[PDB]
């Protein structure tokens, strides 16, 4: 049979790779945890170390606390039943304050007070772990586009939870706690706002979304194709252009026409994907702010028949 | 009682005075929301029935 | 502000989404511009300009610094493939293929390419061989799958060609990259990891048949590869999944 | 019209059907024998649309819409202005499909690569087949499979999944947009990783992949490589279209109700469906 | 011990400025929760 | 049991304090929520039933 | 049966104090969540009936 | 306690500044977005009302 | 041998773990014995 | 032994520091549960 | 001496500065609440 | 307050002015659109009513 | 300290400037708050 | 006969304080068991 | 202070420049507001 590059037949490990200590604080930086033969069948086999700082403490606990606070709601929503608790656990949610009390913090701990607590401890954890992942970044002398591109990703989030919710005027606006109650949430949310699917920016989200999906199985595929030329270490190919690069993007020259660089193809890659939560946050925000009925405002505009 | 000072020979001061810090800020802010989440305790609304207000 | 328009049907909606367009039409202006500073510009069949050089101009330079004094590289520059290119023409006009002038293997042309890089080791961030020999890098050890040291190498022809003598190992990644066979020559040459399909008894190789492996590209350290041996040999055995399978 | 290094890989051959016939290059494109099956299966099927609109009376993009033949004709042929032309497209765009994944497997040979490419088209391939072809057939019309236009198409996604109530709760649909979801988040690390490996902070040596290992151990404390992060890429998007086709396939031919009362199976286990308390019981 | 090499003369110096600000922090939250109860007490 | 001071050796200082620290906070917050939601033990319910308000 | 130290030959005590902290406290969290289920054990409202509070 | 100053030798004043900056922003916003959202104290209501613009 | 202890450290070791182990054990019985004479189980 | 690298010595100091602490805690929890159950006793 | 890498004198300059600061700001915000709670107490 | 001139000797003033130019410009054009939502301040609607043209 | 590489002359040099656009910034502001308060005041 | 590194004298005393530990854990089940049966019998 | 490199003869004569278009684009803007005042007025 043919190798096909999906799973390493033969491992092989050494002493343990402490990393490199460009501006790192190295005492933060923990040991090296454990090796693991199954990953080690897929990528690499070492786990840790991790470093956790200053907002590593500040987000860990936070998301410690949200995480808890939400468990606490559940098991106080079985009635303190390890049984009922296991039982129900897709069906338990944590939901934010009744529409009457608007954006007041006037609610009681059992509607919406809870949320308001959790949604606390997610909005410090969430916003501390966009520092952290700069400031890992900036310490290694790197550029800041992982921070940048989960910018995009948290303008989604905001725009879910916190900007939305306040431009309507109700916390009721936002998303409950919950793995059934947030799929409910999304539904209804359609349903409110006339068949959403007719909303010009959820359809360029979904067109990013399976634009990444498409970019992702031809990037991986193309790489597995080339891997036989050393073509996985793509930093030495932008540094010096090997036949591994001029093979893939032969390929797709002679294919579609048009090809990339090495380092090209992952500014399709990163900028492909930040359009999926970057275009979605403004689609969310304009429903009901700006468009209540997505299917009569399509037939105004083309999309749809009179 | 009094050896506690041995404490800063063992623990980072740096880290203990972000995580302490952190502490702090979570549970007064947590302690604040949950006076407001009750009726009886929401300073805000415990003066609008006083004098008369929204 | 719903069914506020500033025009006929010109609402907020219609502003952000025609806004889109807009910056979607710079950004792949942008994204397809920096993909022009490899490659370019595009050239005739034989090596001169071309009167067509595509809607999108050129970039700008960028400069890239090499991490280990290794110099810069300022993209789009001056490009030329540095080797002998064995190839005639098979028509006058142009978009038709280009038939070697003799053996293509050894030549180094069509799927059995290889480009002039840097004759230098590539280096890890210690300044080290990312890539060297087992025995060589100290506390490195088989810890799962077949270890393939001792067996036969099995060509596509179904003929022995050899037997794995070591294992060349990226060290910061920790993953193999070639097998080390000796000839019954004596001598060694390296395979790629992703060439070979190492089975219970043996090692197969299905790109290149029994009476091949005494061409492939030797190294010239018995502990140090660099990366234009590596495009060789790479280039080389994958090359005869075309010219060495008839 | 080449790129500089073009010229030593346009050589003579690793093409299935021809070897001379079809081998050349039309500018950049490669013509292959299926690159001929392609451009005619690929240029009828538009001009069909195109056809199409006429006869729907309307020359908007967004509007125009190729339905499938009704409920009514069953899994047979049918009147070309009715449905007889969305299955000529169908073929056509079937044809092209198969065409353009065969052709490239004629440069993936005479480049000497992988076979990777052409594999994860094909699984593209089949999850448009099952919900035009397989599904329709099991059901029995083609009158269930998606019609050909911009917005109507969505008509049908929205119109079949709200036959099943809220298609949310199809335990593969919930596997699969996992996996959508996770795709486009790693390609998102991807990019960003790489790039800012290549392009560091200012007036910096470029980094390497043992700064791009130790970034994301500092950040979230593993690091599957760089071997590891592409292998991930290619299963991620082949594992969501797998599931994407599993959850149609399944829904219309073996379950019928709502997919909510599924998880009913979980919540009435003999063993916990009479305990008081919670949300079900 | 020694996980940090903070002397004696540190460690006391610390923990002497660090102590100081504790009772400085309880004083004030004293004084809050005693004012709080005269408002409006809880038990 | 005068023994015990030989856990250190085993256990790292730094290790032990930080879970502990973890550990009782969850759990004092645990009971705390515990006896907030059973009405007969809700302290800011049974302030404001007592004088009267709400 | 008094040769039973000869356990922590076998195993790292570190492992053990681990494994066992963490079991032993989410064995009596089960078992505490087990009785406040059962009404009849529910020790918090097993009070309110008894002096009436609610 | 007139040696706080020595807290400038264990933390980075960029660091210090940075964390302090951020945190009085978003605290001055949290209580301003309170008191906008309770009718009581919002003050835009409050003079819409008393000068009887609405 | 497999964690790289002696022979006397086991033996000093497990004294120190079984003081331990009834000393909870001897909570754990006045804990229940305390419960059953409030609320009896059997 | 001595995975920590503290030595016997070390290790009393810093055990008996953590007793004095461990009691100075469980004695305010004495306390604070003596207070409850006065107010509102719960068995 | 320290962590950061700071003088003594240097930190006892660059604390006399912040403190400046801190009482402006506190000041200010002691005047912003006066002012609001005369002219809408909340007590 | 005479001595904030080494703030420079601490904070790029790049970073700083570009940070004051996101952070001014945002706030001023929050507060223009807090303004235009409530009826009682859009200067728009009051010019309409006030000289009668709608 | 020292930090950013400017000498102390040009903190001073760069600070005399930032002053000064920050009290004609502000001084607009304010004209800009008494104007509207005399036109419609929010207190 | 190997695969694990014991010996003939290893693998005896391993099997007298394991065995011995089987019938200490056996002891505590008859009882438990006999209790049981006594307060509510299944035969 | 060399961030750009400009030389203190280049910035003058590139402010100077700046500041000419600047007070041209305002002056502009000032008629405009006066024709639209005018106009109608929004106060
Ligand atoms: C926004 C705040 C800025 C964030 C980014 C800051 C930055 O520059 O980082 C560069 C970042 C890292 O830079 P670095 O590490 O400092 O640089 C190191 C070296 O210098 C080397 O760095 P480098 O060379 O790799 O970086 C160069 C890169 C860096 O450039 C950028 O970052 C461009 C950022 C554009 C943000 C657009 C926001 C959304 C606008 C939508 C418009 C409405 C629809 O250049 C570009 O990516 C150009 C992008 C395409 C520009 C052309 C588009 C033209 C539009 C039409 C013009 C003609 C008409 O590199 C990236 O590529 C990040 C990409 C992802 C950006 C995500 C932005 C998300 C913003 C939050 C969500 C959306 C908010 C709400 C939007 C809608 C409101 C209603
Ligand atoms: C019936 C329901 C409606 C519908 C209602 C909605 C609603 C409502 C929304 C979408 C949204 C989307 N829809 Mg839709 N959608 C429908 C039909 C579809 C179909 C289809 C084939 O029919 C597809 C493919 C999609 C796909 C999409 C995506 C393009 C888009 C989600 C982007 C995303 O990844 O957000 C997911 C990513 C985030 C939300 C960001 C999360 C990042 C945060 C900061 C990370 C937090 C981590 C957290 C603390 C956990 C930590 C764990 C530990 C770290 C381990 N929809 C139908 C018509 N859809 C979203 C959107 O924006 O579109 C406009 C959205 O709000
Ligand atoms: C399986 C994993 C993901 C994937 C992978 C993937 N796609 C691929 C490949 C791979 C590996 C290619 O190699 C191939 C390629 O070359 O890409 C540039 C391709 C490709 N995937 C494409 C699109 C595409 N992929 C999608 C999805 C996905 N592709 C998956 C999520 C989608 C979605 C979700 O909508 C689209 C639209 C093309 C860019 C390209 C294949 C181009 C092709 O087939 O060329 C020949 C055919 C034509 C030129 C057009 C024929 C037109 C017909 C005759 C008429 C119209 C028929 C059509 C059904 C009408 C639709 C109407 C409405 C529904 C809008
Ligand atoms: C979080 C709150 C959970 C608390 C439950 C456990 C309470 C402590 C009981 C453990 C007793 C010792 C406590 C301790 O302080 O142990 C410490 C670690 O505790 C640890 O991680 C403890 C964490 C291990 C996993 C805990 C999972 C249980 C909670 C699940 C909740 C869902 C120190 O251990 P180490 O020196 O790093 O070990 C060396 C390694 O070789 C062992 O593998
Ligand atoms: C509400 C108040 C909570 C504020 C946090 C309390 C603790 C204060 C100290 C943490 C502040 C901090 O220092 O971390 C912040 C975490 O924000 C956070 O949790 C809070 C949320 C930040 C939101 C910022 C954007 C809001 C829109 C943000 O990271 P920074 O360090 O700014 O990143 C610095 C780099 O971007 C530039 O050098
Ligand atoms: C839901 O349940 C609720 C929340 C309602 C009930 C739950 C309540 C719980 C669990 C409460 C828990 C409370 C706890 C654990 C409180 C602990 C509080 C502590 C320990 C506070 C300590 C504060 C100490 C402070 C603020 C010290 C500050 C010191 C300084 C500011 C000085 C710093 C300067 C220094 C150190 C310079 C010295 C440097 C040198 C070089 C000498
Ligand atoms: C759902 O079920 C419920 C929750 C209702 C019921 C379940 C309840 C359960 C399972 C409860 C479990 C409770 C347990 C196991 C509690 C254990 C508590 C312990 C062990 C508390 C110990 C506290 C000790 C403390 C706080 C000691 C603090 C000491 C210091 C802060 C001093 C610092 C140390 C110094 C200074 C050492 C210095 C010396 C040197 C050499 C540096
Ligand atoms: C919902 O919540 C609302 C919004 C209603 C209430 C929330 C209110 C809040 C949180 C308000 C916060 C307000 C704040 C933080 C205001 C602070 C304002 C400040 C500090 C403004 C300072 C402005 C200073 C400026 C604009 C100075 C500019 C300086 C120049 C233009 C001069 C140019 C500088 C040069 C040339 C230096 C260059 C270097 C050399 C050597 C010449
Ligand atoms: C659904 O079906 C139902 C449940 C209704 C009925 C079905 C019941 C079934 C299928 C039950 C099956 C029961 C079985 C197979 C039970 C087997 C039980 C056994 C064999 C238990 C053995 C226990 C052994 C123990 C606890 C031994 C402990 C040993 C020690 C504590 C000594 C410690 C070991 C040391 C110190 C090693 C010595 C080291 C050196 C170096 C000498
Ligand atoms: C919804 O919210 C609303 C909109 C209602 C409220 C929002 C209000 C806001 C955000 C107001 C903000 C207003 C601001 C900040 C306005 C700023 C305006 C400025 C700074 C205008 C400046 C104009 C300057 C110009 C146009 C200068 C042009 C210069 C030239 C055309 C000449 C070019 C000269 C060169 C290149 C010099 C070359 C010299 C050498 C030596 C090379
Ligand atoms: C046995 O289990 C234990 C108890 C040990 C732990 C178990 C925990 C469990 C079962 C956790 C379950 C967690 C689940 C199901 C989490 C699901 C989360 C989901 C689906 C979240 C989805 C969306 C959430 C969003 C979009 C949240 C957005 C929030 C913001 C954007 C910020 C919110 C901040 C607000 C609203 C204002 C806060 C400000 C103040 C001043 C209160
Ligand atoms: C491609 C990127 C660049 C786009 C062009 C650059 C300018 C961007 C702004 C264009 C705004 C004008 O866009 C134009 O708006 C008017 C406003 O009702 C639309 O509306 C007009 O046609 C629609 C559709 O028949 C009618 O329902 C409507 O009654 C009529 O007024 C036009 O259909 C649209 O073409
Ligand atoms: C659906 C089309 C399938 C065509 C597959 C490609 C052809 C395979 C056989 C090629 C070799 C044939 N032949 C006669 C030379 O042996
Ligand atoms: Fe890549």
């Amino acid at each position: 049979a043919e190798y096909q590059n999906i799973f390493t037949q033969v491992q092989v490990r050494g002493p343990a790779d402490l990393g490199m200590t460009e501006d790192v604080n190295l005492a933060n930086r923990s040991g090296v945890g454990p090796f693991s033969t199954l990953l080690g069948w897929f990528g690499n086999a070492q786990l840790g170390p991790i470093y956790l700082g200053s907002l590593g403490v500040l987000s860990l606990f936070s998301g410690l606390m949200w995480f808890f606070t939400i468990g606490i709601w559940f098991w106080y929503q079985a009635g303190w039943n390890p049984a009922v608790f296991l039982r129900d656990l897709f069906f338990f949610s944590l939901e934010p304050p009744a529409p009457e009390y608007g954006l007041s913090f006037a609610a009681p701990l059992k509607e919406g007070g809870l949320w308001l607590i959790a949604s606390f401890f997610m909005f410090v954890a969430v916003w501390s772990w966009w520092g952290r992942t700069y400031l890992r970044a900036q310490a290694l002398g790197m550029g800041k586009h992982t921070a940048w591109a989960f910018l995009s990703a948290i303008w989604l989030w905001m725009v879910l939870g916190f900007i939305r919710p306040i431009l309507m005027g109700s916390w009721s606006e936002a998303v409950p706690y919950g793995i059934f109650s947030h799929l409910d949430w999304t539904n209804n949310f359609s349903l409110v706002h006339g068949n959403l699917f007719y909303n010009p920016f959820h359809g360029l989200s979904i067109a990013f979304l399976y634009g990444s999906a498409l970019l992702f199985a031809m990037h991986g595929a193309t790489i597995l194709a080339v891997s036989r030329f050393g073509g996985e270490r793509e930093l030495e190919q932008i540094a010096d252009r090997g036949t591994a690069a001029e093979r893939a993007a032969l390929f797709w020259r002679w294919t579609m026409g048009f090809n990339a660089t090495m380092e090209g193809i992952h500014r399709w890659a990163i900028w492909m994907a930040v359009l999926v939560t970057l275009t979605g946050g403004i689609g969310i925000l304009l429903s009901g702010t700006v468009v209540d009925n997505w299917y009569v405002w399509g037939q105004n505009h083309g999309m749809a028949p009179l | 009682m009094s050896k506690f000072y041995k404490i800063w020979m063992i623990f980072d001061p740096r880290r203990v005075f972000v995580a302490q810090g952190v502490f702090l800020f979570l549970l007064a802010v947590m302690i604040h929301l949950i006076l407001l989440s009750t009726p009886s305790y929401n300073w805000l609304e415990i003066s609008a029935a006083k004098y008369n207000r929204v | 502000m719903v069914g506020v328009t500033a025009f006929g049907n010109f609402d907020l909606a219609s502003l952000a989404i025609y806004s889109f367009w807009i910056f979607l039409a710079g950004l792949i202006y942008y994204l397809q511009t920096e993909n022009m500073r490899e490659g370019y510009p595009l050239e005739n069949e034989d090596g001169t300009p071309a009167a067509n050089q595509g809607p999108f101009p050129l970039p700008k330079p960028k400069t890239f610094i090499l991490p280990h004094g290794r110099g810069t590289l300022t993209v789009p520059g001056p490009e030329s493939e540095d080797r002998p290119i064995a190839l005639a023409r098979t028509a006058v006009s142009e978009g038709f293929p280009h038939a070697p002038t003799g053996d293509p293997m050894k030549d180094g042309v069509g799927p059995a390419s290889w480009v002039a890089r840097r004759d230098l080791p590539e280096l890890d961030g210690h300044g080290h061989n990312k890539i060297k020999p087992m025995k060589a890098a100290a506390g490195f050890y088989v810890s799962a799958g077949k270890n393939p040291i001792g067996l036969p190498v099995r060509g596509c022809d179904l003929e022995i060609a050899g037997k794995v003598v070591d294992i060349w190992v990226d060290i910061p990644e920790q993953m193999a990259r070639f097998l080390e066979v000796e000839l019954k020559d004596g001598s060694t040459r390296l395979l790629p990891m992703q060439m070979v399909k190492v089975q219970s008894n043996r090692v197969h190789v299905n790109a290149l048949s029994s009476d091949l492996f005494a061409g492939i590209p030797t190294i010239k350290s018995p502990t140090e590869v660099t990366l234009l041996e590596e495009d060789k040999i790479c280039g080389y055995v994958a090359g005869g999944l075309m010219y060495a399978a008839p | 019209a080449l790129l500089s290094f073009e010229r030593k890989y346009r050589v003579p051959g690793g093409t299935l059907v021809g070897g001379n016939l079809f081998d050349f290059w039309v500018g950049p494109f490669y013509v292959g024998f299926f690159g001929v099956a392609t451009f005619f299966f690929a240029a009828l099927g538009i001009i069909l649309i195109a056809w199409s609109a006429v006869l729907q009376g309307t020359w908007n993009p967004q509007l125009i819409s190729v339905y499938p033949p009704a409920l009514e004709y069953g899994l047979g042929g049918a009147p070309l202005a009715k449905g007889g032309l969305w299955q000529i497209i169908t073929i056509c765009a079937t044809g092209a499909f198969v065409s353009w994944a065969l052709r490239e497997v004629e440069i993936c040979r005479k480049l000497g690569i992988g076979y990777h490419i052409p594999f994860a088209f094909a699984f593209a391939i089949l999850a448009y087949l099952t919900l035009v072809l397989f599904r329709p057939v099991m059901m029995g019309a083609w009158g269930y499979a998606f019609p050909y236009g911009i917005w109507t198409h969505l008509d049908w996604v929205s119109n079949t999944g709200y036959t099943y109530g809220n298609f949310h709760y199809n335990p593969a649909h919930m596997i699969a947009i996992t996996f959508f979801f996770t795709n486009a988040l790693a390609l998102a690390l991807h990019g960003a990783l790489v790039l800012s490996a290549a392009n560091p902070e200012k007036g910096k040596e470029m980094r390497t992949p043992d700064h791009e290992d130790t970034f994301f151990r500092d950040l979230v404390g593993y690091s599957i490589g760089t071997l590891g992060i592409h292998r991930l890429g290619l299963l991620l998007s082949l594992s969501a279209v797998f599931f994407s086709a599993l959850c149609m396939i399944i829904t219309g031919t073996i379950w019928f109700d709502q997919w909510v009362d599924w998880w009913q199976w979980w919540v009435k286990l003999p063993w916990w469906a009479n305990i008081p308390g919670g949300i079900n019981g | 011990l020694g996980y940090t090499g903070l002397t004696d003369e540190q460690a006391q110096e610390l923990h002497s400025v660090y102590m100081s600000g504790l009772w400085l922090f309880s004083a004030v939250a004293i004084v809050a929760h005693l004012a709080v109860y005269i408002w409006r007490p809880w038990f």
